[PDB]
């Protein structure tokens, strides 16, 4: 309940919304290389 | 669909609510301060 | 002026930094996103 | 043809003012941190 | 070693951790104008 | 083996996500020793 504790806990709050992100990233690097992977292996060929 | 990313992309989607939701707690928290 | 109020303000600052971050992935979804339907759309009918 | 079959220009340079936009909001609380 | 000298340099690692963030968004941006211009220069002259 | 090639700019966005990573893990030890 002191104010140095309610820092704290929002710090922490703070660090779990930068983890979610961090997550929300990796997953992004996913979906670009997907659509890398899909150009390259079925339209390339192609032309 | 050709290119197909919904799965990963609702993902990301998710994870953003959840890093916003976290944020809101953080201010609620220092609002009380 | 407390060293309080400046630990306070400073993860406020940082906060919004966070949500500033948040809205560029979602706009970084839009630009995937058209990428994708373009292909899709223009490109995918005449290879499959 | 014509420059960019995909025009995803715009949505990029907001990407961009947004991380900025982000990077100010560091600085203004590094600045805070260093006086202490 | 105080606790407001704690939570400074915890609230300092975070920022980096944002910092380091920032940059990969701004190389995402690279990774997705990549893939846009090899389709647009090398792919959309065959179909469009 | 990869007309697009984006292995570099992919892996230096890994590296800079482990990066971020690493300096939460430093802010949570901090705020765990109070």
């Amino acid at each position: 309940r002191s104010d140095i504790e309610k820092l704290k806990e929002a710090i922490r709050d703070t660090n779990k919304a930068v983890q979610s992100v961090q997550s929300s990233i990796g997953n992004l690097i996913v979906a670009i290389k997907s659509v890398q992977d899909y150009v390259n292996k079925e339209i390339v060929p192609s032309i | 669909d050709x290119i197909d990313i919904s799965i990963v992309l609702n993902k990301i989607k998710s994870q953003l609510e959840e890093s916003k939701e976290w944020i809101r707690r953080s201010n609620k928290i220092l609002d009380s301060i």
